[PDB]
């Protein structure tokens, strides 16, 4: 009752289960239906796991942390941005905060209710991390080794750059487990990922 | 997010409450300051046209002795443009305080370097004065406007800062605080009256 | 005593300041003005305005207007005080009031 | 307790007892016992000990009247300066000074072990002379607190310094001679000023 | 206690009454003796009284709305006004507020110690609320600023004088005159408003 975590109910559960999915109101406020907030939320089942990525997605496991620390990273600039505007940071922070921000739109969102979304393998989920990780990286080391030189690349250029590219980027969650095979989607991805290789290759 | 992470006690609500007279009397003063430095920016305002007209004729004046020089002595733009080696007016960069915020501002110094007097086109030398000081008077007044000119710019600057830090502690700081505070009550009131419920029972229980 | 005025202007300008003492040569031997006419260039003027702006020694600028109208960009983009850019209008035209680069700050003036 | 001010024990005590010493609200310091808060420690013996001062030291009044008004102002000024002026900073440095080295003792060591009157005296005198030849206005009476700092960072390292005087070991005659010996330095290093 | 309108008490009350007639120690201090906070204040019987109103004060109902609205806008006008100051202010916005200072020192504040303004009889006040929106009135759809205009100061050194009078009004006591006679006279400022368009 009152929405807190106050009442001994909750304390007394807190201290005998291992995996804790905390929701926040504001976030179901903001229709990000599948309201978790990350930030509080924590399991203990991370050890004993390993072993089952190693074996099958072993590249899941880098992944992962890193989105974590990027996640962590926008809450720790959030408040300051909030404090005071922008146009006092420098490009990394700023491009830190726009992926998190379309993570925060495209991959924590999920509709169960569309057709297309109701499920979603775990497979897609990895595959789309891994572009999206590409993605950030591959603009971050750009945009870092042009730091010192004549001309720095700066989000605005990214942006009229690769607009497009974060269009099909945001889209990329269209894809039906049923009517559309595991191979094509897969292909779909890579074939992306090619583009993105691209466009930056060109630039 | 939307209340400051604290137990609720009563020293919660004491140190709450210090915090939120802070927080007024703070946003108070940066309000003064913030008047303050709206007012000396308005008076910057009231003399730049002025400065701006006087300017004008000043110079309408000097530029038609120019012309009459021009008569006098026909060519002396040639050999005036050839002769350039040393100035004999500098300008002298230092700071008013007239706020918390440090304000640039000029001064016309004068070095006294030798001048090139020209007298070889048919003695001239009598519109050249003449142009000497119609000339000098409006640098001076130039030296001036530059100077009101920096010192605008600066303010201006300083004061858009000083506005965002009044709106960031009048529409976040402030109604955090209280939400915060009226929680604590709210807790506080709900045990006090949880432990009269169980003296009560406990008293009823006592006849027995 | 730090910095040394620097003037851009026509031949009536520059000339009558020449005459008041401003102009300088530096020890590589080049001015601190430009006489600009109709053979002189708009990118000329601008790389000579950047020219100004690479020394450490000016301070103040003076620019005749119509130069100004010629590089309205360059002057506008530069919206820094250590440039204390002033506006002069020429002999045998208009003042200049409209398009100053102040009064547009200003919002409850003329 | 966790009701450090609230608890019916603190108030019942409080009503009673003439001298009272508190500590302020728990600072991340734990270990700094010294701690006082101005907010309920009183002593009501300041009277009676005026006739017993008098005719042994009188210097200290002005002194610990101006360390109360000093105390004061930065409880004052912290508040805002969290959320400047030359004699805010003259005035918070010089507070801060008094706190870690006039206050903070460890108790427990050869230089705390027991501080008699006339370290005090010395201490706090210097303290106060050290604030007041600069707080008087820009210039040395009626340049900024940085030009001091870089100025004076020796002797400051002295002004710390000066707690390590052990009583035990050194003579009172050499320890009061030290004290006099740096406040003529800190005299030579303002009027070079 | 202290102002706290969180009281249970204070929430109660205000929950049930219909009219509230907020009072403000800052408005005694400049010595408006009826100190009635009118941005706090309102009344929930508008719509229950439209009836009588209708029946024997047709003219009323309009007058009131536009001096509601005008208060607003003098509110909204004293907000710009201390973000800049009056120098850039229209000449609308002269006018407004000019009249919201005239309304202010006559129509709202009062002076129960004297025979001519102690009881509004309830028809003086019906005078001279129309006499103030009628030159509220004759500021707008009226003038050339609703090509060249005309600004107030015009206005004002051509009639200061029915300015004067129009302030004066308050001076009329009903114990001693007549309702005809003022209702006569008001009728007589109005026509002198009248001439002094016609003659601007």
């Amino acid at each position: 009752p009152g929405g807190d975590f106050s009442d001994p109910v909750t304390s007394a559960t807190l201290g005998i289960v291992q995996v804790f999915w905390g929701l926040d109101k504001k976030l179901a406020q903001r229709k990000h239906f599948p309201s978790v907030n990350w930030l509080i939320s924590y399991s203990k089942y991370m050890r004993a796991l390993d072993e089952y990525y190693d074996k099958h997605f072993t590249e899941f496991v880098p992944l992962r942390t890193k989105a974590k620390e990027i996640l962590q990273e926008e809450e720790d600039l959030a408040e300051i941005v909030q404090l005071v505007g922008k146009a006092s940071l420098a490009e990394t922070d700023k491009i830190t905060l726009e992926v998190a921000k379309l993570i925060k739109d495209d991959f924590l969102q999920q509709n169960g209710y569309t057709p297309y979304d109701r499920f979603c393998p775990f497979y897609k989920t990895v595959g789309m991390l891994s572009n999206m990780i590409s993605f950030y990286d591959m603009a971050r080391r750009a945009v870092e080794t042009t730091a010192q030189s004549d001309n720095k690349i700066t989000w605005s250029i990214i942006r009229e750059h690769m607009g497009e590219i974060l269009y099909k980027l945001s889209s990329m969650k269209f894809k039906d487990p049923v009517k559309d095979g595991e191979a094509k989607i897969k292909a779909d991805y890579a074939q992306l990922l090619e583009d993105m290789q691209n466009a930056f290759r060109s630039l | 997010k939307d209340r400051i992470e604290i137990f609720p006690s009563r020293m919660a609500q004491t140190i709450m409450k210090a915090r939120l007279k802070g927080a007024q009397t703070g946003r108070n003063l940066l309000k003064k300051k913030s008047d303050a430095l709206t007012l000396r920016f308005r008076q910057i305002l009231k003399k730049i046209i002025e400065t701006k007209m006087l300017m004008g004729e000043v110079m309408r004046e000097a530029a038609f002795s120019l012309a009459e020089a021009k008569f006098t002595a026909g060519d002396f733009s040639t050999t005036v443009i050839q002769n350039v080696n040393k100035a004999q007016v500098k300008i002298r960069a230092k700071k008013d305080n007239v706020a918390g915020v440090t304000l640039p501002v000029f001064e016309h110094y004068h070095e006294g370097t030798d001048s090139y007097e020209l007298t070889g086109l048919a003695r001239g030398g009598e519109q050249l004065a003449k142009l000497k000081r119609n000339y000098a008077k409006a640098v001076e007044l130039l030296v001036e406007l530059a100077s009101l000119q920096t010192s605008f710019v600066t303010l201006d600057e300083a004061i858009k800062i000083t506005n965002r830090r009044v709106n960031a502690i009048e529409h976040v700081i402030i109604p955090r605080i209280e939400r915060t505070l009226a929680y604590i009550i709210t807790e506080l009131d709900e045990r006090e009256r949880e432990e009269f419920y169980r003296l009560k029972k406990i008293q009823e229980k006592k006849k027995i | 005593r730090g910095k040394l005025i620097a003037v851009i202007g026509d031949e009536d300008t520059v000339t009558g300041f020449l005459l008041g003492g401003i102009g300088e040569l530096n020890k590589n031997r080049h001015p601190n003005f430009l006489v600009v006419e109709k053979d002189t260039t708009i990118n000329e003027i601008e790389d000579t305005f950047r020219q100004f702006l690479n020394r450490d020694d000016i301070g103040i600028i003076l620019i005749n207007q119509y130069i100004a109208e010629m590089v309205r960009h360059a002057l506008d983009a530069h919206q820094r005080s250590i440039p204390a850019v002033l506006e002069i209008p020429s002999k045998e035209h208009p003042y200049d009031a409209a398009k100053d680069s102040i009064l547009r700050r200003a919002k409850g003036m003329f």
